[PDB]
């Protein structure tokens, strides 16, 4: 008899339950299940983090899951990590892009099909290369996502460089002070990374400083171009959006395929051991887990539906395709896209 | 035991502009994890209503115009933009040590354009002198600026010995004030004169506004 | 919601029980408070009580002097004040909750406590008409009463726009106030205006109508 | 006088008849638990919440299972709940806690432990050294404490090389081995979990760095149950730990109840209430009164960071006979 592999998911709605069941059964039909069968067990999000953790133990750990897919609900994936990370079971996100989840010091075994907000910065660099923007003023919020954006940018400039960096604590409404400093400086390509409730104040209290007009190149990510942050935004600002960013159907499709590939790779290996069945009493960890995580790190798919997909060393989505945006009449104009490796114009 | 210093104690702001009250405490009233204050407001004859919840927290039912700020020992209440609906005394509170206290209070009186009073003179009623006393009542019913100055004249000469002057504070629909002048006297003195005149000094006219009656 | 009841005026060293009606929430889960507005318009905390009596707090100013009670079934907030001093004259409010949870969320409307030896006396109400009509001013004089408060309304409150009601002043033993009405004159000589006064201290209601002098 | 309910959760048979020997009243229950794991610990604690109102837990075990603290932090953050980790895995120092958590631990902070290790390294002129860590929290904090002390050193400590090893990933490459060869310095400082120290010392053994001419200093997060040294460890190791030999369990249990009850007394005496238990499966004001604490003649204050301001330390050597030896206090 073929030994049967359990693959689990914590998704948004019943619909995505069925999409996952589907993609798993198709993953059985993509190669000679020469040694393995793929079985789909799926649940949806639970109210508070306690029920989230216990439900993963009750529904998924209870049936020897090798991996869990986690999406954004209709509470972010953390309690699942904090549980499956205990057993060193790989948690794979489909939609949450908060960079805190790449730091496997806290999220001991986390990876995803979406880039962090902190990763958006790569496109920023490439555009500076095409307009010769060798001096920039970086303005990040002092929440952890903005701090991460800071470091991930300053690594890439080691040619062009940051002129200055301004640190801005969220919740502040009178953002005038840092904008005063930023206008005092000389460079005229400004990068912003903050939360929405703060980006909207940025643009409100910045438009009053006559920084709406030409001469201020504005680079900005997906967080700071949505909702109220877009309402008061200046004409000509340049923005980014994630390709198939919430097409959760597409994300589940792409994810299941390469989980299957990696299982195949794993079970032509030697000295493989089984994941625990049920969380209770299993004080020792899954011992094959680290190997499976290493395998996921090196898996590759060329015909991705959300883009060519493979990973970086922290477990982050690489080659994410982006939408590069301009504003005319308070109307959103795509001037280009990011193919994942280089910028393509319209 | 903790003290509270509200500053300023009273102010005047144009409609649409910002307004700021603040307060200082003898001690730190916050932790490195959270902060513990609250604000309240007072219109005339009013149930005091909560304005700010913890430190920078808009109450479930007060307009977005209000916002708080601060920590440690300096806390601030901000009103942008200011309405006449906000005419009010304001009180500052902490909830750290066992004696929860209030500030001394601070007044918000709205900046308003000139407005002359409705002067109405009233002789005593036909039922008042049925006991022996009498009064001439002047209503200066609606005016701004605040500081008006009123005088009664019997037969044309001065008498201020027995006048009761009562004031309302700023009416929140008008942004104006009003005054009740009660000249009290008995049958004996009233019977001995004929002309009761009321003059008022206001920023409105170099002349006093006057109304009177004969007997 | 909530409303106070049971106020009035009593003598030094005596006692008075205030209580308030409760409506619309699970009374047995909130923390209840009693606060003082001194007539000088400063607020002060008088007493607080736990979800059910487990801690009765008073500042040392009225500790022993006052006592709080709760009825968790009949939803009543209760406070008896005893061994009173002249210091305890104030407007007293009921306030409540922050749910784990210190601040005073929601507030009552306040009942007046006057601490003095003086005797109750209702007011006399003398109507007031002038001695156009663009538009017309009428009034009511409420003279010679004690203690506070007194209530002035008009045409059973169907008349609820241009009203100026004044604070009373302490002339001697008694308070005296007045109430001014301004209405479109298209109705003064037709739909005639009367005034309604109430003094709950003497538990009295008064009703008087308006006529010139005559004519 | 009103009271407050508290539970004492223990894994392993302990003292009963013998660890029993004001301004508010305490109420203690004893709950044994057969298991330590996410599911079981969560389950029993919330079960205690729904059968009776409980305002705090003192948690102690006799294991090295560090994840206990990790888990307990989670639990505390979720239910507005004080949790004391007074021994075992509960006392393994948990860094990067939730900003809302009310979980506190006995034992020294990482800051103090690096401090003590440097006090030691001066004792033996070990002014050359290197640092090896994994990804386990406190990692950044440890090496930054040390580097900060070196920048303000009037002696030239040769922080020769410093290494990061990824232990969430496989070592079929021997990338851990290759990294460890960057170490030539006599003294090496290892910060990770006890388990990881086991694997890493198999490696450091396989490349001769456990050999003598080399000496290792490792904090209390690897000493653990100071009675257990697996057959995979070298000797001549040095560690710091909570002096669990001269500060017994009855003392720490007495401290555990008295912290919580003193906090209850003062908060209720001044704000007139003690928060009602969330049996669900709002202010942490208690934290203020849980930071600065005093009882029956003892300083039981925690740092605003969330660790004891006065941990009692012992400095120990893994010796001739593979048993930890008091060498200093």
């Amino acid at each position: 008899d073929p030994k049967i592999v359990n693959i689990g998911a914590v998704l948004s709605t019943k619909k995505h339950e069925q999409i996952f069941r589907e993609a798993v059964n198709q993953a059985n039909k993509r190669h000679f299940t020469r040694k393995i069968q793929l079985q789909a067990t799926s649940v949806t999000h639970r109210p508070n983090a306690i029920q989230m953790a216990l439900s993963v133990c009750e529904d998924l750990i209870s049936s020897q899951v090798y991996a869990i897919l986690v999406s954004h609900p209709p509470l972010t994936p953390t309690p699942i990590s904090y549980t499956a990370g205990f057993y060193r079971i790989p948690v794979i996100g489909l939609t949450t892009r908060m960079s805190i989840y790449s730091d496997k010091s806290i999220h001991l075994s986390f990876l995803r099909t979406v880039p962090p907000y902190s990763h958006q910065a790569l496109v920023w660099f490439e555009m500076m290369r095409l307009f010769n923007w060798n001096h920039v003023i970086l303005i990040v919020s002092d929440d952890h996502e903005g701090r991460a954006a800071q470091k991930k940018l300053e690594t890439l400039l080691e040619g062009p460089k940051a002129d200055k960096v301004l640190q801005f604590e969220p919740g502040t409404k009178n953002l005038t002070a840092l904008l005063l400093e930023a206008k005092e400086l000389e460079a005229r390509v400004i990068i912003l990374s903050a939360s929405e409730d703060d980006a909207t104040a940025v643009y409100k209290s910045a438009a009053m400083l006559d920084m709406t007009g030409a001469g201020y190149v504005w680079l900005v990510g997906e967080r700071e171009i949505s909702g109220s942050a877009l309402r008061y935004a200046p004409d000509g600002i340049i923005g980014l959006q994630l390709i198939n960013g919430k097409n959760e159907s597409a994300h589940i499709s792409d994810a299941v395929a390469v989980v299957a590939q990696a299982i195949h790779e794993l079970f032509e290996m030697e000295n493989i051991t089984d994941p625990p069945r049920g969380c209770v009493g299993n004080t020792n960890i899954w011992k094959t887990g680290p190997l499976f995580k290493r395998v996921l790190m090196s898996s590759k798919y060329p015909d991705g539906v959300t883009g060519r997909i493979e990973f970086n060393e922290d477990g982050d989505r690489k080659f994410a395709q982006y939408s590069i945006m301009n504003l005319q009449n308070r109307k959103l104009v795509q001037v280009g896209i990011f193919n994942g490796s280089y910028i393509i114009q319209n | 035991d903790i003290q509270l210093t509200q500053s300023p104690a009273s102010l005047a702001v144009s409609l649409g502009q910002r307004a700021t009250i603040s307060c200082r405490a003898s001690q730190s009233v916050s932790t490195s994890r959270y902060s513990y204050m609250h604000w309240y407001q007072h219109k005339p004859g009013q149930p005091p209503k909560l304005l700010i919840k913890y430190a920078s927290n808009l109450e479930s039912g007060v307009p977005a115009r209000f916002s708080g700020s601060g920590s440690g020992t300096d806390f601030t209440l901000n009103i942008h933009p200011v309405e006449e609906e906000d005419t009010a005394t304001y009180y500052c509170q902490h909830s750290w040590e066992n004696p929860y206290t209030f500030g001394g209070g601070t007044k918000l009186e709205i900046k308003r354009a000139d407005a002359a009073p409705t002067v109405s003179i009233f002789p005593p009623s036909s039922e008042q002198l049925t006991s022996g006393g009498a009064s001439v009542v002047c209503f200066l019913n609606n005016f701004y600026p605040k500081d008006i100055n009123v005088k009664w004249k019997i037969d044309g000469s001065e008498r201020q010995n027995g006048v009761l002057n009562s004031w309302t504070d700023q009416d929140s629909k008008d942004s104006t004030y009003s005054m009740s002048s009660t000249l009290t006297l008995t049958k004996d003195e009233y019977e001995r004169h004929n002309s009761y005149t009321c003059e008022a000094t206001h920023k409105t006219s170099t002349s006093p506004i006057v109304k009177s009656f004969n007997r | 919601k909530l409303q106070e009841s049971g106020g009035g005026s009593v003598k030094l060293g005596g006692s008075l029980k205030l209580s308030c009606v409760v409506s619309g929430f699970t009374f047995s889960t909130y923390y209840m408070s009693w606060v003082r507005q001194t007539p000088e318009k400063r607020l002060e905390l008088v007493a607080v009580i736990n979800s059910n009596g487990g801690n009765t707090y008073y500042p040392d100013n009225v500790k022993g002097r006052f006592t709080i009670s709760r009825d968790n079934a009949e939803n009543t907030l209760y406070l008896q004040m005893s061994s009173l001093k002249s210091e305890d004259t104030a407007l007293y409010y009921c306030a409540r909750r922050d749910y784990d949870g210190f601040a005073m969320d929601y507030w009552g409307q306040g009942t007046s406590v006057t601490v003095s030896s003086a005797k109750t006396t209702p007011p006399s109400v003398y109507p007031l008409a002038p001695g156009t009509n663009s538009m017309v001013t009428l009034g009511c004089l409420v003279k010679g009463y004690f203690p506070e408060p007194v209530t002035v309304t008009w045409n059973s409150g169907s008349l609820s726009s241009g009203v100026h009601t004044f604070p009373a002043v302490l002339q001697s033993d008694l308070y005296t106030l007045s109430s001014s009405v301004t209405v479109p004159s298209s109705t003064w000589p037709s739909e005639t205006v009367t005034c309604n006064v109430a003094h709950p201290a003497s538990s009295t209601k008064v009703d008087k109508k308006i006529v010139p002098r005559d004519c | 006088p009103p009271s407050i309910g508290i539970a004492v959760i223990l894994v392993g048979t302990s003292d009963e008849v013998a660890i029993k020997d004001l301004s508010v009243v305490p109420r203690v229950e004893l709950v044994a638990m057969n298991e330590t794991d996410p599911k079981s610990i969560i389950t029993r604690i919330c079960d205690l919440m729904s059968d009776r109102k409980i305002q705090g837990v003192v948690f102690a075990d006799d294991t090295d299972q560090e994840a206990i603290a990790q888990i307990l932090d989670f639990i505390s953050a979720q239910t507005l709940t004080p949790i004391l980790g007074i021994h075992g895995g509960s006392s393994m120092i948990m860094a990067d806690k939730d900003e809302s958590s009310m979980f506190f631990q006995f034992g020294p902070s990482i800051e103090q432990q690096a401090s003590v290790m440097l006090n030691i390294m001066e004792e033996y002129d070990w002014y050359i050294f290197s640092i090896v860590t994994t990804y386990f929290p406190g990692y950044q904090d440890f090496v930054n404490k040390i580097r900060s002390t070196i920048e303000n050193s009037f002696v030239g400590w040769e922080l020769e090389e410093v290494l990061l090893l990824d232990m969430s990933l496989d070592d079929g490459d021997s990338k851990i081995q290759n990294q460890l060869k960057k170490l030539q310095s006599p003294i090496i400082l290892l910060y990770c979990t006890k388990e990881e120290a086991t694997y890493i010392f198999e490696v450091a053994n396989s490349v001769g760095l456990t050999g003598y001419g080399y000496t290792w200093i490792v904090p209390s997060l690897v000493a653990g149950d100071t009675d257990t040294v697996p057959s995979e460890f070298p000797t001549g190791l040095i560690s710091v730990s909570y002096d669990e030999w001269d500060y017994g369990l009855p003392a720490r249990v007495r401290d555990g109840i008295a912290i919580i009850t003193t906090a209850a007394s003062d908060m209720l005496s001044e704000h007139s209430f003690i928060p009602e238990p969330k049996s669900s499966c709002q202010s942490n004001m208690l934290n203020r009164y849980l930071i600065n604490v005093t009882f029956e003649g003892r300083d039981l204050s925690f740092s605003e960071d969330g660790y004891q301001m006065h941990p009692k330390l012992v400095i120990i050597l893994l010796n001739k006979e593979r048993k930890w030896e008091r060498v200093g206090k």
